[PDB]
């Protein structure tokens, strides 16, 4: 049940892909820590939720 | 229905989800959930109280953010009797949760206590 | 998948089929569902019963005695240098009440132990770290008659010795039943009368009492010699049921406890007053 | 076998049931069921409302009480359901509406009791006025709501000619209407003959000469429920025992949107 | 295990 | 078609027949027929003697009388059928016994009294006592034998501290042991409402923490029978019917046999 | 000697199956964690424990 | 792969395309990059925002809540043996502003509680080391009233029982809302009066509050019986919000909170002045 | 100075809306308390500053470009139906960002109207009528 | 180990 992920490395030794391992222990997921490999959005549903969204080059108002 | 063999009757069983006025007259008790119950040889009746809710869990207290409306029973006709026959008699109610019912987040009843 | 199940759809009806009536004269609950008597909506059902099992309704360790013991000079009177618990869970209610909603369980069992000490006198000194001698007695073995006799040495007993300030102490207990339940209610005696009998008093025994010292005894010292200056100490003790199964459901005490039986004596008006047509 | 009979029903429509344990079967007029406007029926082009469980449910008017002496009551549809709920809402608000009907009339007495009720559904259920005025009863009398209206035994004229009642006379021997009672039997109905049931059931189709019409303007039935054979019971002389009508709207389209209607009724 |  | 319904029952054991013409159907609680000992579930090493038709038949108890003012009755089993022909004489002989029982409860009236019963067959019914003295109820007190015992409206406790009468104090909406008469009904049980049936019928499985135990020390079940509508008829105010309950042994089977226990009971 | 099981996952992040492991490390049975994987049965031996069953749409005496 | 996108070189326009005039009355922000309106270069970028997720802009244990409780001989008068706090984020500011940046929040929730004692008096001897008990109190549990009454028993409330010095306790919560997801901001009552009403507090509730204990308490008591000295603690509780998704972005708080709801009161000039033509 | 006082009555005026104010005017009659908001445009009546309400969804009516703002609203809550008479659900603010001016008037006025239409609408618990006291 |  061991999941293995890659850390993204900072800074370097003078020594690659470094994972690391984790391992829930209880039956509850409220228990788990964060994965924190969390995907991210488009804005658009804010900054341009307009009905008919034009290019940026195009007039706004044709 | 504990009455004779030979008393009639209908009565008007109704659910009004909440939000209104608590009926007092049958005809607002009729406007909502309602089951006209005929006495007869099947000596019972049931209504269901449909889940209706704003919340998808109610709270186990009394708050009115959760609160579930009201059931009231009326008369439909009346209870008749020939003569020789009592003219009044009980009726019983029974409870119980259908097979869509759970209940969540476990807590100490205030039904039991103990004095030091 | 432990999901409840969902509510179908139904439409209007007008047919010899009717759900509504019945006769509870039968013994048995209507299995109506909303749609017998009203139009419904399909819903896809997501809630479950998960915290309902009887494993989880009993998921919980319940306090069931406080146990005091002080560690001061042996005196000559009456003094607590050890206290013996008889093992029970019917001297506080609220695990009690629960377990009766069931005639007969099977299920082991965790002891979580809190043990917390005070000083009684504004100052003779002060007191090195206690360490606490917890010795099951079963029935039979001899009980100890002072703090350090002999049965203490506790070559066959088992016995947990907890240093003060370490995080409470923790055993598991396997089914120890003599039948293949435990019996929450026995309606019934341990001794009969007969007609032979000496005298009344040779078959006479408590109603609805089984064995005499049922599961024996917890006998707790603290195991240093005393200070100067004395020191009180409290055990609590947690029981958990776990692995559990359970047999004939009960209605639940409605009025208070009075004893180990079911007798009542006070209280016995549970409900309040309500107008019949108030809401 | 397991016990099925056409003396028991059960009725559902949208968040209302019925059961009765003493039915005589249940009839639908003219062998119709109620349907919507097909649209090759069609006629209003605007989309129409269908409330659907919102107003097709039962409704229960106030209750009536039949005695030795009572001569019969009657009711008109639309009309007996201006107020009820969201089907009078519907109905003020919309030019034009449509609906079918379950009526359930209910009256149980005792295996001592005796009587028989006629509950006839007619459709165009003109009645006679009161006077030597012709067609003359008023808005307002012709459509009592859900307090309906009564028969009497003889043709009694309104003579106050400077305030006239504008009323309705209806004599119950001629069906409130110049024809004979007897031959009322031709129009869908049941009978509550009371050794032998308790209810009536009846479902009517929407009919008319029009797909639509006002509701407000015209009622497609009327319920005329006479006691074809008077109340009895013991020995004593005035027994009386409740009468309860409870219709559900079925079908129910509406057009033509726009304010509310208000009509003068006082 | 499971690398992901 | 032929006719068989679930009001019409005939139970036949031994040599014994109850036939009903009212019946509500029959529980067979926790969904359990009796059965044997079997050999994995086995305990005592000896043979067992299984009597069979000799114990395992209808044994009806002395009558009790309905009136307006009972609060109810109960009896314990095998207490009840302790001196009843050779099903006694075997459980007073073994140390060892076990059986299942069907119960039949009896009271017809007519229709037009009017009353409910509700019987229930409770494992382990454990009673409360009279007084301030914790589980003190005597084997004779606790064991009345066919002629069972009643229920009270109220707390009486036992004052006579001195001569204690060691009794259990059963008070009705408490069910005799502290819990709210209103959830009896968790309980395998029948409602005798006189409208509805005249008979209850209920078969009770061995239930036990134990696959056999002592009979003369240990009861398994006890069958309450509370009127959870009080009887009522015509206007009178003295009106009284029987209730009458036969009982038989079912899969009885015996182990420990040695001279016979003499319990003192006087 | 590893068990790998399932959580039912409650909230989720902006991150699937995820699993939780346990190891006994007691000979005792009664030394156990509780595993709350339980399953569930009918209520009918107390809701309908009748010799004949009947379908709710028909009468209940017939 | 994490990085935010390359800059891509451009060089001299001569068009018709106008990318830096707009309309900003539609509603909609001009999506423009620097190679819209300059001449750019190529930049491979390898910026991430890995830090603002919502997952790590909440991220920490937040101070919600210090309570007091004292360890001293029970006198008649009122004095803190056990105290009570009703669960909340909204008696300090910081984690309430983070958290209301949105309308609505779904969660799981961790605490951890640092717990500190002290003496009060110059001297009446020493004390014992405490253990603490933090009992969950859900709506509609007894709640205690006294540090050692039945409610302590904790049968079917979680606690945790914490013994001083040990690291500080900590515990993980699910999501427990009764809707599907937490709301930060509830515009509405919890009762409407009618026209019926028989006057007017019947119908009258607070704006904008739903329930009405919420999520219920904490209640806390030192187990120990009192030493001569009183002891005096306090228990701090952080909340760190888990496995986060939220909804509905708001404009952030910029005056002083007054209160559960959006109310204020002073303190309404939040800017501070700047000549218009002042770098 | 009382905290989520305001009434039922006062926090929903029906079609006639509410206003915006300059300052907080503190309701001083504490013995016959007005209950009403007091809602001040530059912190959008809620303790937040005007100028980021802008992540909120909106259109501006800038008059030498646009006479009107068309906004489609889909239903949010944490829950998938609620109660209408209880709680709403969206709020409509519409305030002077530039203010209005004409020629070389003083006392220029200019209607606005708004016109709104459900959508999708579905509801469930039928019974009597709520009848609210608004007066 | 044995996934379930
Ligand atoms: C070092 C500490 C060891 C502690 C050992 C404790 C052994 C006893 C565990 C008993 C659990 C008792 C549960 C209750 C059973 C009762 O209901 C019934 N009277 C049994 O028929
Ligand atoms: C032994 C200690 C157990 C502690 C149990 C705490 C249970 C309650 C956790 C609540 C987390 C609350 C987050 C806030 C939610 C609120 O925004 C909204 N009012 C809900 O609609
Ligand atoms: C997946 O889990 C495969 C096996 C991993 C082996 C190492 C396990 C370390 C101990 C976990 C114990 C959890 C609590 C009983
Ligand atoms: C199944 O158990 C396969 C091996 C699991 C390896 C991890 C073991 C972790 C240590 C367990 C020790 C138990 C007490 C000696």
């Amino acid at each position: 049940g061991a999941q293995v992920s890659s850390q993204k490395v900072g800074a370097h030794e003078n020594s690659s892909t470094i994972n690391y391992t984790t391992i829930n222990y209880y039956k509850d997921s409220a228990s788990n820590a964060a994965s924190k490999q969390d995907y991210s959005q488009d804005p658009s549903k804010f900054t341009e939720p307009l009905k008919d969204v034009l290019i940026k080059t195009a007039p706004a108002l044709n | 229905f504990c009455g004779s063999m030979m008393a009639t009757g209908k009565i008007l069983v109704a659910y009004a989800p909440p939000g209104a006025q608590p009926p007092t007259s049958r005809k607002e008790a009729m406007l909502g959930t309602h089951v006209i119950w005929d006495l007869g040889l099947q000596s019972s009746c049931t209504m269901v109280v449909p889940w209706i809710s704003n919340v998808t869990y109610r709270q186990t207290t009394q708050d009115s953010f959760t609160e579930g409306g009201y059931i009231s029973m009326f008369y439909q006709t009346r209870i008749v009797v020939p003569l020789s026959t009592p003219k009044s008699m009980s009726m019983l109610g029974f409870v119980s949760a259908c097979n869509d019912f759970s209940v969540r987040l476990l807590r100490d009843t205030t039904h039991i206590s103990q004095s030091a | 998948q432990d999901s409840l199940p969902d509510t179908k759809a139904s439409g209007p009806a007008h047919s010899k089929e009717v759900p509504a009536l019945t006769a509870v004269e039968t013994g048995a609950t209507n299995p109506l569902a909303p749609s017998d008597t009203v139009q419904t909506r399909h819903v896809v059902q997501r809630r479950s019963r998960s915290e309902s099992t009887i494993e989880s309704f009993f998921a919980r360790g319940a306090c069931v005695a406080i146990i005091e013991v002080d560690n001061e000079q042996p005196t000559t009177r009456a003094q607590k240098l050890f206290a013996m618990w008889r093992i029970t869970y019917k001297d506080t209610v609220q695990l009690r009440r629960k377990l009766e909603f069931f005639t007969y369980s099977r299920f082991d069992m965790e002891f979580t132990f809190v043990v917390t000490a005070n000083f009684t006198n504004a100052n003779n000194g002060h007191a090195l770290n206690q360490v606490y001698q917890i010795m099951y007695i079963p029935p039979g073995a001899p009980t100890p008659k002072s703090w350090d006799d002999y049965t203490w040495q506790t070559s066959s007993n088992p016995s947990i010795f907890y240093t003060y300030g370490a995080a409470p102490a923790r055993i598991s207990v396997p089914y120890v039943g003599l039948a293949n339940a435990y019996s929450h209610f026995y309606d019934g005696f341990a001794k009969v009368p007969l007609k032979t009998d000496a005298n009344d008093q040779i078959g006479d025994s408590l109603y609805s009492a089984m064995t005499v010292d049922d599961f024996g005894v917890l006998a707790v010292r603290v195991v240093n010699d005393h200070n100067p200056t004395k020191v009180t100490s409290k055990v609590r003790i947690y029981m958990k049921p776990k692995h559990v199964r359970v047999w004939c459901p009960r209605p639940p005490r409605a009025v208070p406890y009075y004893g180990p039986g079911v007798d009542y004596r006070n209280n016995l008006d549970p409900l309040s007053e309500k107008g019949l047509t108030t809401y | 076998a397991c016990g099925y009979s056409d003396r028991v029903l059960q009725l559902t429509l949208g968040n209302s049931t019925i059961t009765t344990q003493e039915a005589a079967n249940s009839v639908v007029a003219y062998g119709r069921w109620p349907e919507f406007i097909r649209d090759d029926e069609a006629n209003p082009v605007d989309q129409p409302t269908e409330p659907d469980v919102a107003t097709c449910r039962f409704y229960t008017l106030d209750t009536v009480m039949w005695g030795k002496e009572s001569k019969g009551w009657w009711w008109k549809l639309p009309d007996a359901l201006r107020d009820m709920g969201l089907f009078g809402q519907n109905m003020y608000y919309h030019y034009l509406g449509r609906s079918g009907y379950t009526v359930h009339v209910q009256c149980n007495a005792s295996k001592f009791h005796q009587g028989a009720l006629g509950v006839f559904a007619i459709p165009e259920y003109c009645l006679a006025g009161d006077s030597d005025k012709q067609r003359y009863t008023s808005y307002a009398n012709a459509n009592p709501g859900e307090r309906g209206g009564k028969f009497y035994s003889q043709f009694n004229k309104d003579n106050a000619v400077t305030s006239p009642k504008r009323e309705f006379c209806p004599v119950d021997y001629l069906l409130g209407c110049g024809v004979l009672l007897g031959n009322a039997f031709v129009y869908p109905h049941q009978i509550i003959n009371l050794r032998t049931n308790n209810s009536a059931t009846i479902v009517l189709p929407y009919v008319n000469a029009l797909a639509i019409d006002s509701m407000v303007k015209h009622n497609n039935w009327g319920i005329a429920i006479l006691p074809l054979s008077p109340l009895d019971f013991a020995q004593d002389s005035s027994v009386e025992i409740p009468i309860t009508v409870t219709i559900a709207p079925m079908c129910s389209e509406f057009n033509g949107l726009r304010n509310v209607t208000a009509p003068k009724f006082q | 295990i499971s690398e992901v």
